[PDB]
């Protein structure tokens, strides 16, 4: 085996300097040439605003030092050098949320014959992803993975995106690089865009460690129909019977328990949603605009319920109905509303006179309270009409503007490029 | 001058630890164990993992690290860190976590004859597979399994210490440190050397160090916490049949809500139990009981209400039904004139549908006297039944049946 | 390069980076400590704790790595492995977890006079105190202690980081407007930073940085704090609802147990600390007694409601308010066979006359009630209200101050 | 033992762990790889993760460690740490929230021959699939794809051990059971290095749930509330509470459909059928309610300002309740005289108000015994279906 | 420093950390052990584990790391790593979830005497038996056992700094407060080595809860409720809202009981108070049910098949009312329409006698909640006075 030759010529006898840049003269510069392949996309935790990804950092760089002539040794075209005997650049994940900044494992590079190193190591990447939670569950999140060079200034190290060749001629690689024999697709979100800028800070300068930094972006759409199915359809139907409960007749003895448990289940849904988000005050998710406008519009039904309720039950032994009150909702709004439609003998005749007063004072008395009841029935079918549509109106429109919610269909609004793998520049 | 100085030099000089401490090729080191239990930190039910506090005593010969006395001034002990020597790589095989080896690696106590004395702490995590079936009344069977990582029972020999000649065949408790667990009662704790006999005398599984520990729960906490209320609440379900079969009787309304009262105590005991599939705790067959015979009491009430609130105009009360349920179980004058005869026609119909009416609502009354009798008995049955089973479920007398041996100091 | 290696071994040919590089016996170093953040994380509220993204901007200097850059092909400075030099044990002292030192080791930076300058990165939890009286309404004062572990003021001298043009001291955290991301959550009001002695100890001296941070409530706001506004409107309302409508206890209980368990939810966000009880838990527990007073005034009225002669009678005072005095101010105002049939007809009738006096004295009962109710609907609407306002002004009144003391 | 620690020293003496153990560079190291898992962990269904305590075998030969028994007092085999030798690099590609690579650095025997056994534990956090069509009746199939890392096929080949994994000293779950399980060998050409083919062993195991802990603790809950559902229609209007009953089985109903929604991951891959099944309960028990509203509205109408339709009369009066059999349902004296006759027509009008209310209310009571009659069958053709 | 250099070079160039510093194999180090306290990050009730921050001051001599200043320019205290140097291995014998030993290897202070001062930080999560029985008005007594591992009294001697532990720099909790704190050395003979004595030094804190935060979020609102459980008794039978509003209050109760047995460990060695009061105002609640429900039954009894019991009427309608002086109680076809009005006097005649029947069980079902209500308020009013022997109405 002349690997061990070969290793113990370039580490040993050259007396390999491990702390040292693979430069000739001290003011030259290497070029780090730096590339993300996305594996898999673990998850994003809206609650803690992270974003976990199983990527395989690319690096390459040359070293003057681990060259050799193929044809001294062995035809030897490649080797395989641990990277705690080589120098190797030390690229950081600047925005991680833990304390994990390098790569997870620290795999053998691979040297070719002319110095050119290449390090691929696995990682597992734990990013600060701010979440713009508002068209939650038809939102799309900017999720960035921004990767500084803290050990050299940009006068020492350059770094780069990864060129390819296709015909020849070089096209840098802007994007992350998605491997279909090594990528599993996330079941929630999917990928739109995936671009990789090489950003430059021009009010720093190249004396330090803040002037540069590759950052791969990651535009990623949600795939909603869980939500869908799970949280927004019960919640819906629970809201429509709340309008409903405008058709219980007063007699039931339920109309104020059914709105009462309309507007219990929305509370509980308005605190599943919340447990679900971060508590960030950017803005109101638009499930949650959803459901407080829904309890809104329940409370209002609970209020009006309860009017309802009041107008029924009124007497002429408390209430007096008053011609406006009566020409307003017993004849105009129910055909607005197009709803349907010898002492003996003389104490003898004195009793049945009596008895025939009081039946006559307690049918008057029933025929009130009959138009109290048909008062209450008009107030409540008048609410069913004024409620019932802007119910239907405002869930569809909070619904169908959340549909209408799609990424921009180019990352960087002010570039038309498109950081598409199928056409690089 | 500290002797011990040069004492180790010399020792510790030339010396691989790498290289097992074999006189001859065909040498087998003997290693003795020994573990002490100085707290038993919980039961993770959720986790199924055991969590201890023991301090585990491991001897051995280490030819090698011997001396004459006589040659450095008395000197018969001496302490060197465990980095610097070779170990019998003993670890916990049934951990949870990845955790094999000991927490903190304390010195060994080297005697100049070789005999080497380790007795490292250790916080050990391991897997205890939790039965439920008598959830809380349950008494589980955690084990603690040793053995060596690295050497097979061709090089290294595996077994219990003994002192006085008598082989320590139980988990240790010292006195001077021991904490009750406050939840958990140790009954039994015995210490047996087994064997893999579907592998050879290699392969490094053949033999093993089991530590047992039968540990019973005191339920008094869950009695009085969990069980009575539980008990209490679903008990309420007999009182609807004293309850008026009338709107404002709200039979149905109780009826429900033990039903979700009953509900909510399912969720609770889903907080304490693990989430295995292999059985259902006693527990929780209570509550899916008592669930189920509300449900029954929920139709009940409705076929009570049903049968009261009938009338003549929807429902006919056949002879039948009334016997068997309440003879077993149990000019101007001749208008005036006709008017005066319409009134009294008029009160007469009337009455006699109230008295329909009446006659309805006391069949309904005799049927809910006798399901309220079912049902009592039903409920107090199962109650009585379940956690009757329950307070039977005794710790076995013997750590292992087959055993006579009581594996006790 | 070549040079840069010689230089290197030149360099540490004697270089003990155990120890601390006092030209002469009794010279101090003196250490400049600045602070940059990058991201402020959390502050956990229940363990109390704040976690940042820092870079530690240390400078200090080591008279033995020193060169004559002419002499080495012109090199100027080099980077060099942190551990391969000393630097003075700088550590948050007030970490919540055990982490004192930072997190990645980048390369110092050695100018060839000596002077080192060191700019490792670490995410850091900090024990923060947090003030629950205001919650969600609240600002924090979280603060980060800054000092060398090992050496004492005899030893090394902390001292403020200098700005980019080194001719001025920064007395305050650096964020970088090109890394740096918003909480979302928390406002940075002041970040001051201070040199701290103690009058009991001369030999102690720390560098302390300071977060005065604001918390934005909206989220506290639409999911606690409007769903309550809501359950003491029906707690208002109940006492609209007639008495025979059969439906009062169930609003009121509602109410109470919805606001009950908005109390226990709200339970997990707060901090457990018994030093105060926050604003939002104030007003939680303030709906809930007015709702529980509510359900007592409407069993009050349902039993009002359902009396008669039959089983109470009425004593002179409660006729001479609720009847009376009351109701003008809350505008509530309101041939033998021919014998014994005449003999039938005088029983029916004086039947219909006591039944028509019984009913007069429940219908007046009933308006007793009715009365009652309106003025506890009228008395609640005004104490939901004023409390309400109150307390929210309250919170509202809750600034951090504009000198941040520090 | 002074023989071993002779021959422990002059192996390791020139050796250097860095290189390949081939004779020459153009031959390939064969690694014989398997793997024995000795316990489930958990499987987390709504993080995608499975945890694996396993232990990873890996053989091969080194020729650099090879020696004559005769010349070390026979001795003809040695215990060595890992950290001593060459290691291959075998990494877990679906690593989710572990390690990549073996990080318990445990000893490794050494034959005389060169031959080397190296079985180090290794707890295994991988990504897993979560299929939950059928959940809480699934089975998981996921996997461990293991690989060297840097070495293509040319330099390092590894090989299954066994055509399965071996679970010879498996711990049972208790939560899962192990159906079939089986490792497949593949050669995959990847992006970045496209020439050379890259070896990596692939472990599945099909795991099928046990479904007992989710149908006490959720379905049979579920099946009571529903069942409760359909005695709504039996509860007569006048008891007033059939909304109660039906408002709380509704609302029971969503709270266990929300706690099924903890149970499972939010991808939306497939919708679990349990969760279907809930949801078009949930839109079943909102008819019901609608269906019991419109029937409680029907046994209060009042005659004086509805009158009964034909269409009405003919069907739900005279057509259904004939079709339907299990039920069992069908001076002053002038002043005197005209009070006399008033009070004889309020009885004509109160008599003939109360005749047409009954006849709504017998409408209401037949629409709700269809509605007992459908919730019936629906019942049974679904309890026959199952079994 | 060129003197420190060479003072450093020179120290350890021939010193062998694995040797105890003694001048002869008889003697023992004297380790003088101060416990300081910084924070107590936490206290898990429910795992027992108390978690706090604490320096762990060491001092001891070693003749071998003396020097004299004269010789290195005047150079009188150094910095050393502690890894260079013998290190005592002060061991924390009741770990619970964390580190036995010191794991922060802080560099340490040496004078030229061979003093050395080694204050190293540490978490210390050490088992706490916590004894829930006056929660959330407990006060908890758990501590650290320190003490030399593998060394017994005759090798290395440990010995406190001071009879308390250092709270000088003590972070106030906010959950609890130091009532006292002691640190007792201890002489301990174990049955592995019987011959030696171990030393031992025991740190035990006297931690007293401040229970404000457990009062206002759970022990009102169960106050709350409680005190609604016996306002069903005011409420009337045709209200037909009893049921509702007695059944709220258990179901509110069975959620907090939830909530109570999720705060506190499962330990059976002591009830804890709370949990029996809760359980006794469960078994308040159901007594309220029933006897609701009893009188429920009673004011719809029928007239028709029930008739009042003499007893009964005489102890609820003769004797008990006079007793409530604060209550508001009371103390040709001609023929054929003859007959008609006879029938109609005597159907009024026979519906007043059972609607007479009726009210004197309705009045009966009012007397017994009137006496229920006072009998329950009473109870509720004792019962809150003398919870948690009356700290609760103390706070
Ligand atoms: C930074 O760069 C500026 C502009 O070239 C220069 O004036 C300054 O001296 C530099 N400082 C350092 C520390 O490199
Ligand atoms: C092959 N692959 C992509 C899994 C890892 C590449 O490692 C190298 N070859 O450096």
């Amino acid at each position: 085996n002349e690997e061990e030759r070969l290793i113990n010529d370039l580490l040993i006898v050259n007396k390999y300097n491990k702390h040292v840049r693979p430069v000739k003269h001290n003011n030259e510069v290497v070029n780090i040439a730096l590339s993300l392949t996305l594996s898999n996309l673990i998850s994003l935790k809206e609650t803690d605003e992270t974003l976990t990804s199983n990527v395989w950092m690319d690096h390459a760089w040359y070293d003057h030092r681990l060259t050799w002539n193929a044809s001294e040794y062995s035809d030897i075209s490649i080797l395989r050098l641990p990277p705690e005997l080589v120098w190797i650049p030390d690229i950081v994940l600047q925005n991680n949320n833990d304390g994990q900044y390098h790569v997870a494992y620290f795999c053998n590079v691979l040297v070719r014959p002319n110095g050119y190193v290449t390090w691929l190591p696995p990682a597992i990447f734990r990013s600060s992803c701010p979440i713009n939670v508002l068209y939650f569950p038809f939102d799309w999140q900017n999720c960035s993975l921004k990767f500084t060079a803290l050990n050299y200034d940009a006068n020492e190290i350059t770094m780069d995106l990864m060129t390819d060749t296709i015909d020849g001629k070089d096209y840098p690689i802007e994007w992350i690089i998605i491997d279909p024999e090594a990528f599993t697709e996330n079941g929630e979100w999917e990928i739109i865009h995936k671009p990789a800028k090489k950003n430059i800070y021009p009010d720093k300068f190249p004396n330090g460690t803040n002037y540069q930094d590759v950052t791969f972006y990651l535009i990623i759409r949600r795939k909603p129909l869980f939500y869908v199915i799970n949280f927004i359809t019960p919640c819906v139907l629970i809201s429509f019977l709340a309008s409903l409960a405008f058709y219980l007749p007063a007699e039931s003895g339920e109309k104020m328990s059914t709105a009462i448990s309309v507007l219990l289940a929305q509370a509980v849904f308005l605190l599943l949603t919340s447990q679900r988000l971060p508590e960030t005050a950017l803005a109101v998710p638009l499930i949650g605009k959803y459901l407080m406008f829904i309890m809104s519009l329940v409370t209002g039904v609970i209020v009006n319920c309860g009017i309802v309720l009041n107008f029924h039950f009124r007497t002429p032994s408390t209430h007096v109905l008053s011609t406006r009150v009566k020409q307003i909702f017993l004849e105009k709004l129910p055909r607005i509303l197009h709803m349907s439609r010898h002492d003996e003998i003389k104490s003898g005749i004195d009793s049945t006179n009596y008895i025939v007063k009081q039946i006559k004072e307690k049918n008057a008395y029933d025929e009130e309270v009959g138009n109290w009841n048909l008062v209450g029935q008009t107030i409540d079918r008048l609410s069913m009409f004024i409620i019932t549509p802007v119910m239907v109106l405002g869930t569809i429109f909070i619904f169908v503007m959340g549909n209408f919610n799609h990424p921009p269909a180019k990352p960087f609004e002010g570039d038309p490029f498109d950081y598409s793998s199928d056409h690089p520049r | 001058e500290n002797e011990e100085g040069r004492l180790i030099e010399k020792l510790l000089g030339d010396y691989d630890k790498r290289i097992i401490p074999a006189k001859t090729l065909d040498h087998i080191i003997d290693v003795t164990l020994k573990l002490t239990l100085t707290n038993l930190i919980s039961l993770n039910e959720k986790e199924e993992a055991l969590t201890t506090n023991v301090w585990i005593e491991i001897q051995w010969n280490d030819y090698r690290l011997s001396w004459n006395t006589s040659e450095y001034e008395g000197i018969d002990l001496v302490r060197i860190p465990s980095e610097l020597l070779w170990l019998p790589d003993v670890v916990l095989e049934n951990n949870v976590d990845g955790q094999f080896e000991v927490a903190y690696y304390a010195n060994v106590l080297v005697y100049n004859d070789g005999s080497m004395y380790w007795l490292p702490p250790a916080i050990y995590r391991s897997t205890c597979p939790i039965a439920v079936t008598y959830f809380p009344f349950d008494w589980q069977n955690c084990s603690l399994v040793f053995r060596s990582q690295t050497y097979n029972a061709h090089e290294v020999n595996l077994q219990l210490s003994a002192e006085e000649g008598e082989a320590v065949e139980w988990i240790h408790i010292d006195p001077e440190d021991f904490t009750e667990n406050g939840e958990w009662t140790i009954r039994h704790r015995p210490a047996k050397k087994n064997y893999n006999w579907q592998l050879t005398k290699d392969d490094t599984d053949f033999q093993e160090i089991i530590f047992f520990l039968i540990i019973q729960r005191k339920p008094l906490f869950y009695i009085i916490n969990i069980i009575a209320p539980c008990v209490l609440i679903s008990s309420l379900v007999v009182l609807v049949y004293f309850l008026p079969a009338q709107a404002g009787g709200q039979k149905c309304t109780l009826s429900i809500s033990v039903l979700l009262a009953q509900t909510i105590f399912l969720f609770l005991i889903a907080q304490k139990v693990p989430e295995t599939s292999l059985n259902v705790p006693l527990i929780g067959k209570y509550l899916i009981f008592v669930m189920f015979v509300s449900m029954l009491i929920v139709m009940n009430c409705v076929i009570v209400l049903n049968v009261s609130l009938r009338t003549p105009n929807t429902h006919s009360l056949s002879e039948k039904i009334k016997h068997l349920f309440l003879g077993f179980l149990p000019p101007e004058i001749k208008s005036c004139v006709e008017a005066c005869n319409f009134i009294a026609k008029s009160t007469k119909e009337q009455n006699d549908s109230g008295s329909e009416n009446e006659n309805w609502v006391l069949i309904g009354k005799v049927i809910d006297k006798a399901c309220f009798w079912i049902a009592l008995l039903l409920f107090s049955i199962g109650t009585l039944a379940i956690f009757l089973t329950g307070h039977f479920n005794q710790v076995p007398e013997f750590p292992f049946p087959g055993d006579p041996r009581k594996y006790v100091p | 390069s070549v040079m840069e290696d010689t230089l290197l071994s030149v360099l540490f040919e004697t270089y003990n980076p155990k120890v601390r590089p006092a030209q002469t016996v009794g010279d101090k170093v003196t250490v400049r400590v600045g602070l940059t953040l990058t991201n402020l994380l959390i502050l956990n509220e229940k363990i109390e704790e704040m976690t940042t993204n820092v870079f530690l901007n240390l400078a200090w200097t080591d008279y033995r790595l020193q060169w004559d850059p002419a002499a080495y092909e012109g090199i100027k400075d080099l980077r060099i492995p942190s551990s391969d030099v000393w630097q003075p044990d700088i550590v948050l002292m007030n970490n919540n977890d055990g982490s004192f030192e930072i997190t990645l080791h980048v390369n110092v930076l050695v100018q060839h006079t000596g002077a080192v300058s060191w700019q490792p990165s670490a995410i850091y939890r900090s024990s923060c105190t947090i003030k629950v009286m205001y919650f969600p309404f609240d600002w924090q004062n979280c603060t980060m202690v800054f000092k060398s572990y090992t050496y004492d003021t005899s030893e090394v001298t902390l001292q403020h980081a200098l700005d980019a043009k080194g001719e001025r001291e920064v007395k305050e955290i650096v964020i970088n407007k090109d890394a740096f991301t918003e909480n979302g959550q928390w406002s940075i009001e002041h970040k001051p930073s201070r040199k701290n002695w103690r009058s009991d100890d001369p030999s102690y001296e720390d560098v302390t940085f300071y977060l005065i941070i604001q918390r934005k409530p909206l989220f506290y706001i639409v999911y606690t704090i409007i769903p309550c506004i809501l359950i003491s409107i029906l707690a208002i309302l109940v006492f609209y609802l007639p008495p025979d409508a059969g439906e009062k206890m169930s609003l009121s209980i509602s109410a109470l147990l919805a606001v009950t368990v908005f109390l226990l939810l709200l339970a997990d966000k707060v901090p457990e600390t018994s030093l105060s009880v926050p604003i939002i838990i104030r007003y939680l527990m303030f709906i809930m007694i007015l709702v529980a007073f509510s359900v007592i005034l409407s069993v009050v009225v349902l039993n009002l409601h359902h009396r008669s002669p039959n089983t109470h009678t009425m004593p002179n005072w409660i006729r001479q308010i609720f009847i009376e005095t009351l109701p003008p101010f809350l505008w509530i105002q309101r041939p033998q066979d021919l014998k014994e049939a005449v003999e039938a007809i005088k029983y029916i009738a004086e039947q219909l006359e006591s039944a028509s006096e019984f009913d007069d004295l429940k219908k007046d009962w009933q308006y007793v009630a009715m009365v009652a109710d309106r003025l506890f609907l009228y008395v609640f609407f005004v104490i939901c209200s004023i409390g309400t306002f109150s307390i929210f002004l309250d919170a509202s009144h809750n600034v951090p101050p504009d000198n941040p003391f520090a | 033992s002074e023989h071993e620690t002779r021959l422990v020293a002059n192996l390791l003496e020139n050796y250097n762990k860095v290189i390949r153990p081939v004779e020459h560079h153009t031959h390939f190291v064969d690694i014989t790889v398997g793997l024995q898992l000795i316990q489930l962990i958990s499987v987390d269904e709504v993080n995608q993760i499975v945890e694996t305590n396993v232990r990873l075998r890996q053989q091969w030969i080194d020729v650099r460690l090879r020696w004559n028994p005769a010349d070390y007092g026979g001795i003809k085999k040695i215990r060595l740490p890992s950290d001593d030798v060459w290691l291959p690099d075998l990494v877990l590609y679906n690593n989710a929230d572990g390690d990549f690579a073996i990080v318990h650095m445990t000893k490794l025997l050494l034959d005389y021959t060169g031959k080397i056994m190296w079985t180090p534990p290794a707890i295994f956090k991988s990504y897993c699939e979560i299929i939950v069509t059928h959940f809480p009746f699934d089975q998981q199939n996921c996997t461990m794809k293991l690989g060297i890392w840097t070495y293509d096929g040319t330099k390092v080949s590894i090989s299954p051990e066994s055509d399965r994994p071996d679970l010879s000293t498996f711990m049972e779950s208790g939560e899962w059971v192990m159906k079939d399980y089986r490792g497949w060998k593949h050669w995959v050409y990847y992006t970045c290095c496209p020439d050379t083919p890259y070896l990596d062993i692939t472990y599945h195991f099909i795991m099928q749930r046990i479904p007992l802990y989710f149908v006490v603790n959720v379905i049979i809950p579920c099946l009571l509330f529903s069942f409760l559902t359909g005695l709504v229609f039996y509860l007569p209007t006048d008891s007033g509470e059939k909304m109660t009953l039906s408002i709380s089985v509704l609302l029971s109903l969503t709270v266990f459909l929300l706690v099924i929604v903890e149970l499972i991951p939010s991808t939306s891959s497939a919708v679990p059928l349990i969760g279907k099944y809930m949801l078009f309960t949930m839109i079943f028990v909102i008819s019901s309610i609608i269906i019991t509203v419109v029937v409680i509205n029907t046994h209060h109408r009042s005659p004086s300002t509805h009158t009964m339709p034909q269409w009405v009369r003919k069907i739900f009066i005279d057509t259904i309740p004939n079709v339907m059999f299990f039920s069992t349902m069908k001076p002053d004296v002038k002043s005197a005289i005209e009070g006399v006759k008033y009070i004889a027509e309020h009885m004509k009008s109160d008599e003939e108000s109360s005749n047409a209310a009954e006849e709504w209310k017998y409408v209401a009571m037949v629409i709700d015994h269809i509605l007992l009659c459908v919730f019936m069958l629906i019942c049974i053709i679904g309890t026959v279906s199952v079994f």
